[PDB]
């Protein structure tokens, strides 16, 4: 008789709880590819700045560390929905330990079974997913791979681990069990707390605005700000939830009096005493969704804007620091069949006095004001401007610096010569870069002066701040052609790979930034599907505690299909608060720490929050699909 | 209004028949408090919930104010049963998350009426039953009756053509029992609304205007009241069903 | 059956002792329907948890069938209550993938018992209960009345003599309760068995004779009935029940 009990409670568990199954295969095949892809020795060849094969050890641990985490929390509530259950063997009769081994002999078959499918899945996703990563970084081809047992053993001995914690937990809660245990107006603390929840999120986004480019600017001092920020933040978010909801819901409510309708009364009796019970959930939920969103957005500007950040960073195609290996590379390229455009342009640094073009203070400084280090280049060699004498012109455009070296319109420049001063004013900013990142400090733009003025300015010649090169020996490109055997021979000529070239600084940051892309995609869609899958299970609580309301409702005149519309518009609300939430988190995060990262924004938040919203949905369909059952069976 | 002829239902499990409703002849004009009653497992539920649309029919045919229902769609029978035939019910059936004017007042949310004509006559309504002060109590802190009479303002918010009572005073005290009969007579006599009711009380029959002696389904003939003291009525009520 | 002598229970988490219990002195004799009445905060449900001997008694004597509860081990204890305690609930508690039938032979089957006497027996409560059609059924196609009896007849299975019960009608409407409580009245006139009813509303104790109220143990009176025609009776207990 006890073989017919079990497995009738296979079959009824199998049915009602199958997102469960689906997550665990999911980690499961996630895990094993991500093993087996580490171990192997093939993802050699993707390396930008860090070696790769360490990244995925650590991007091993993190999945283990949530993936326990929703074992351990939704392999409780399954406990506790069978409360009354264990009181019915103790009044029939039965020891403990009977009880514990009914209760075991399901899980064991509903857990391995499972197990057993996960690392069966892991052969059909291994390529796979060394095939979306050597998509997003740059790569021949080819990919064979074998068993890799290592990822097996590990695997098995990890999901194995994790079951014993499982049942110890289970145990515990049998013998805890009591011997049968089978038998409102507004306050005004609550006033105090709903105006905290606000006021401290928003002061939050405020402080948060101000925090790159602002009065305060100490590398020991920004951290502060920014633990303020990240705690104001989160304790805020906390309190949105426990007295907040209810303040807004009490307004909404004492603004219609009497006459009301069926859409609006099943919201304002949950809402309210439900989401209070659980602000403690939905608080790590929007906090992880809010924090995995930035970071995707975050690496995903980088890289959109490396293609561009490289062609700025040289002004060229190639760049040189020597005559020798500049002349070796176009004797190679004599023969080549390649003509070039070779255009040299000498740099004569020099270092003047912005103090008085300063919108802001000098705490914005980045080098003294009165002593910053320039670049000075002639007129004849430009040939878009024609300046004229006392003009001083601008160059570039360097979106970072707009937000932090604000310029002010023309005045008076002096010149820090040996024993002279001659002063100029400042005309205007160009867009178009003239010299490489080497002979140009960090980000200061080069300054342009008339060709009479710069006859005497290289006479001077000040030698104290006159680099090594003195010269902007550039091999530039004629129309487009096979650049990639021009990169090979650029590589075989520096030895000492002293130089720089526009393809390989592109490509170096791509696969440097893909590689986080794909970590950070995958553990990001991994979290997204274990929130859906807990905010599934913690919704089925409502369906069989509202009963003896609908089949009050449905006494009174009410049809199914009328309460169905105002189920929808309830999980509308239920599903879409923490969401909103962590989208406006997310938005007043991204917004403080673009113009770092690169240029474009607006192009990869939507992409992102779109997707983000179309995978979130599917958990809120389905609670209305499983309420409308318990809608139908009612009466 | 009501036009019941011949109508009969038989009991049926796919394996035994026992018919409770053998010939079926009401006649009710619009703007009386007529009453069954009769024994205690005869067919006067049944025959209450065959004369409402809660229940389907088997052989017979109903006329209300010449509407066709035999032979009418569900779906339009539903809507029919929200657009009249207000139900007052044996137990309260409130909602216990809002108040009483949202309990008495959501029926009305489906014809929308704007939040002016519905506020007035809210009011209107209320105020006949002297529940006015019972404006933001939850239904947890008041009496019993009060209860009863919400649900009675509820029932009449609408204006619905016949009312069906199921036995009305099946839970509640002489006192309450009383001032509910008598609210009912006030709100019969100001407005033209056929009540019917189903009670076991002869003191809830003296209110009446007509009782029906149900037998087994059968008939046994009627009283008729009409020019007659309560009192006296309340004897021959008591009489006829001592013959019984 | 049982005699109540003192009956107190203890407390005292952390500092706070709280005092529920202070001595009761209950009498009642093999065969009758007995209702105790009360309030909200009266530790009802302390009470039925030493009188059940679930929740282990500190002060007084109870005697179930002339033997005292403390006479025994906690082993003894259990097979005792298996053998001679039955329990009816306010939920429906019950295996949902298990048959009715199933569902109600469950407790008899532990203890070694051939299936041909099961059968008998099932048969026999079934048929005094009245729901031997549903047989074969389950209970997600079954209505509360229906399980509340299904739950009954489960308590029922083997003979009780003190079997207690919480309130029945608490998930029920008008009609399913009082179907139930009639059916507990007609098997009350069969073999004695002490029903012990916890219920508050009065119209559940309408059907009892032994009606007991609590206000500290026993502030108020009791009444008896006897010759009075169930709706007097009722009449009195809402009267002394409003005096409070
Ligand atoms: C996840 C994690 C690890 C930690 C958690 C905390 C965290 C940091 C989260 C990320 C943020 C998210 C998404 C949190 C989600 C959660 C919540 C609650 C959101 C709303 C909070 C809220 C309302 C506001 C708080 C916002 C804050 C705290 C930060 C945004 C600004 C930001 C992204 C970074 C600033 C901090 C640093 C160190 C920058 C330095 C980055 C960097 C490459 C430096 C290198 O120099 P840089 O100059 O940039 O680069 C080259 O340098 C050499 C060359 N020569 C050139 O100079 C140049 O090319």
């Amino acid at each position: 008789n006890i073989n017919q009990l079990i497995l009738r409670n296979l079959k009824k568990n199998l049915r009602n709880y199958y997102l469960y199954v689906f997550a665990l295969i999911f980690s499961v095949a996630l895990y094993f590819a991500f093993v087996t892809l580490q171990y192997d020795p093939a993802i050699n060849e993707v390396k930008a700045s860090i070696k790769g094969a360490a990244a995925i050890k650590t991007a091993s641990i993190l999945l283990v560390a949530v993936v326990a985490i929703f074992i351990l929390y939704a392999n409780t509530i399954f406990i506790k929905r069978r409360s009354k259950e264990i009181g019915l063997f103790q009044l029939i009769g039965m020891t403990k330990h009977k009880i514990f081994r009914i209760l075991s002999a399901e899980n064991v078959m509903l857990y391995f079974g499972s197990l057993a499918i996960g690392v069966a899945a892991g052969f059909s996703i291994s390529k796979l997913v060394l095939m979306i990563l050597f998509k997003i970084v740059d790569v021949k081809a080819d990919a064979k791979l074998h068993f890799s047992e290592q990822a097996l053993v590990q695997t098995v001995i990890v999901f194995c681990g994790i079951y014993l914690l499982i049942m110890i937990m289970n145990y515990t809660f049998i013998k805890k069990q009591s011997i049968l245990s089978l038998f409102k107006k507004i306050s005004f603390f609550q006033m105090l707390i709903g105006a905290l929840g606000i006021v401290l999120i928003l002061t939050g986004y405020y402080v948060s605005s101000e925090l790159f480019g602002g009065k305060f600017k100490t590398i020991n001092e920004l951290f502060v700000a920014m633990s303020f920020i990240l705690g104001s933040v989160i304790i805020g978010t906390f309190l949105f939830y426990k007295g907040s909801v209810t303040f807004i819901s009490n307004i909404i409510r004492k603004s219609k009096g009497g006459y009301l309708n069926i859409s609006e009364v099943l919201s304002l009796s949950s809402i309210m005493f439900r989401m209070k019970s659980n602000a403690l959930l939905l608080t790590i939920i929007t906090t992880v969704s809010a924090l995995a969103i930035g970071l995707l957005s975050l690496a995903y500007i980088s890289y959109y804007s490396s293609e561009k950040t490289a062609e700025q960073n040289v002004a060229a195609d190639f760049s040189f620091m020597n005559e020798k290996d500049a002349k070796l590379f176009e004797n190679k390229l004599r023969e080549s069949n390649i003509s070039f455009v070779k255009k040299a342009t000498p740099v004569l640094q020099a270092n003047v006095d912005i103090a008085n073009i300063m919108d802001g203070t000098p705490k914005e400084m980045q080098g003294d004001p009165g002593n910053m280090q320039l670049a000075v280049v002639s007129d004849k060699d430009v040939k878009g401007v024609d300046v004229a004498a006392g003009e001083a012109v601008f160059s570039g455009y360097t979106d970072l610096l707009q937000k932090i070296m604000v310029f002010k319109d023309s005045g008076v420049i002096k010149v820090k010569s040996k024993h002279e001063t001659q002063p100029l004013k400042y005309k205007g900013l160009r867009e178009e870069f003239l010299v490489s990142y080497t002979f140009t400090s960090g980000g200061m733009p080069a300054v342009i002066v008339d060709d009479s003025l710069f006859k005497q300015l290289d006479k001077d010649k000040d030698p104290r701040i006159q680099l090594a090169q003195s010269t902007f020996i550039g091999v530039n490109v004629k129309h487009d052609d096979q650049m990639e055997k021009a990169n090979e021979l650029f590589q075989q000529v520096n030895k000492k790979n002293e130089h720089l070239s526009r393809l390989d600084t592109s490509a170096a940051q791509k696969s440097l930034f893909g590689m986080v892309m794909f970590i950070v995609g995958f553990l990001g869609l991994t979290f997204l599907i274990t929130s859906g899958c807990i905010l599934y299970f913690k919704q089925m609580g409502e369906s069989e505690d509202e009963k003896p309301s609908y089949t009050i409702l449905r006494k009174l005149g009410f049809t199914q299909g009328d309460l169905i519309k105002g189920i929808r518009i309830k999980q509308m609300y239920n599903f879409g608060i923490p969401l909103v939430v962590g989208l406006f988190h997310s938005y007043f995060a991204v917004q403080s720490g673009w113009f770092l990262f690169g240029s474009e924004v607006w192009a990869p938040m939507i992409m992102v929050m779109v997707l983000y919203t179309a995978l979130y949905s599917i958990f809120g369909f389905l609670s209305v699909l499983y309420y409308k059952k318990v809608i139908k069976s009612s009466l | 209004i009501l036009e019941a002829n011949k109508i009969r239902k038989s009991y049926g499990n796919k394996l035994n028949k026992q018919e409770v409703l053998k010939g079926i002849d009401i006649h009710i004009e619009k703007g009386e408090f007529v009453s069954i009653m009769g024994a205690s497992g005869s067919g006067k539920t049944t025959l209450l919930n065959v004369l409402s649309s809660i229940d389907q029919v088997s052989h017979g045919t109903i006329h209300i104010n010449g509407n066709d229902m035999t032979a009418m769609k569900e779906k339009q029978l539903a809507e029919f049963r929200k657009q009249h035939l207000g139900f007052i019910f044996q137990d309260y059936n409130l909602l216990d998350t809002l108040t009483v004017k949202e309990n008495i007042l959501l029926p009305l949310s489906i014809t929308k009426l704007s939040k002016k004509e519905a506020n007035r006559k809210f009011e209107e309504v209320a105020k006949e039953l002297g529940i006015y002060e019972l404006r933001d109590k939850y239904p947890n802190e008041i009496s019993g009756g009060q209860k009863q009479r919400t649900s009675a303002g509820r029932a009449f918010i609408h204006d619905p053509s016949i009312i069906f009572a199921d036995e009305p005073t099946g839970a509640l005290d002489s006192k309450s029992a009383s001032d509910l009969l008598n609210k009912l007579s006030q709100l019969n006599q100001k407005r033209n609304a056929t009540i019917i009711m189903v009670t076991h009380d002869p003191v809830a029959a003296s209110y009446c205007g007509r009782v029906i002696f149900i037998k087994d389904g059968q008939m046994y003939t009627q009283l008729n009241k009409g020019g007659q003291d309560r009192q006296t009525f309340f004897q021959d009520i008591m009489k006829t069903q001592g013959v019984l």
